[PDB]
């Protein structure tokens, strides 16, 4: 997954 | 009253663009993202013509962020999904430095404005690393407790950095004494994905709590919370100048806020479930670069 902020 | 809309003055039709940034003179801009290609464009050509980058540099991994050097016209840094922080020369296409200490993806890189050979990165490895272009090894390392989404130098002094953390806080460090941050700003309810300075004393942040926030780093105070956009998941971009904040949205819309007003001044639908992925003001002007998850680039301008 790309450009997904860490939780 | 001053502005009510964003006009499209140019569009480069298209992969996620993670970063779009102007060079030191706002003459060139660069894009980079999942396609593993740092592209440099001439701004005036883009505005005036009916296309092609003037430089294309291929990389080994997807890029998360770009930062142009504030003194060396031709130098630009990148962070990538392998954790590598690279300094490039866009004229020779050389990788000048390849910094490989991070053990996980690096989400950000930032060249200091006032000590321009210094650059800082942050990573999912929970480390902040400060680098100097004349040295192969990191100069400063801060071991933090959570993934780091963004690190930004204060525009007036290379001694201060803001760190946007997955722990929901902004950690503001004086690099001369890293034992404790100067201050930790709480208020966001989810990871802090971006931190950007409006001025020496004014710091903005974005978070996947669907807010932007404004903070006072002189007196360590919360100032304001901005709402209207949708940002629960992605890196959607944050850019600020002396008066305005702009950010992306998972609705494929760009939002603009004036720093004194909590609800948007205006917004623009980019034209599926696309998200805006990168934004950058042209300094303190009403002109902005924007890009989305389809790879489309638009030059927008605030207008009456």
């Amino acid at each position: 997954r790309y450009a997904v902020v860490p939780d | 009253t001053r502005y009510s809309r964003l006009r499209v003055i140019a569009e480069i039709r298209h992969n996620i663009v993670s970063s779009i940034e102007f060079d030191r003179d706002d003459e060139l801009f660069a894009t980079a993202g999942v396609s593993r290609c740092i592209k440099v464009f001439d701004f005036s050509s883009v505005v005036n013509e009916p296309q092609c980058p003037i430089v294309e540099m291929s990389t080994r991994s997807k890029l998360s962020c770009l930062s142009w050097n504030k003194h060396e016209k031709n130098h630009i840094a990148s962070s990538d999904y392998e954790g590598i922080v690279t300094v490039w020369d866009v004229t020779t296409r050389q990788s000048l430095m390849e910094y490989e200490e991070h053990e996980k993806r690096a989400w950000s890189v930032d060249f200091s404005r006032t000590e321009p050979s210094m650059l800082v990165s942050g990573s999912d490895d929970c480390k902040v690393k400060v680098w100097c272009t004349r040295q192969e090894a990191s100069v400063i390392n801060i071991d933090m407790k959570a993934n780091i989404c963004c690190v930004k130098y204060n525009p007036g002094s290379s001694n201060y950095i803001a760190v946007g953390s997955a722990d929901h806080h902004i950690h503001y460090y004086d690099l001369r004494n890293i034992s404790q941050p100067l201050h930790v700003f709480s208020g966001h309810k989810k990871a802090v994905s971006y931190v950007k300075f409006l001025s020496n004393n004014e710091l903005a942040s974005a978070s996947t709590d669907s807010t932007l926030r404004l903070w006072d780093v002189k007196d360590n105070l919360p100032v304001r919370t901005f709402r209207g956009h949708t940002n629960e998941k992605n890196f959607v971009g944050l850019t600020v100048n002396s008066e305005y904040l702009a950010c992306g949205s998972e609705t494929n819309e760009v939002y603009v806020y004036h720093k004194e007003i909590t609800r948007p001044v205006t917004s623009h639908r980019f034209g599926g479930s696309y998200f805006i992925s990168a934004v950058c003001w042209k300094s303190d002007s009403p002109t902005m670069l924007t890009a989305n998850s389809q790879g489309t680039i638009k030059v927008l301008v605030l207008a009456a």
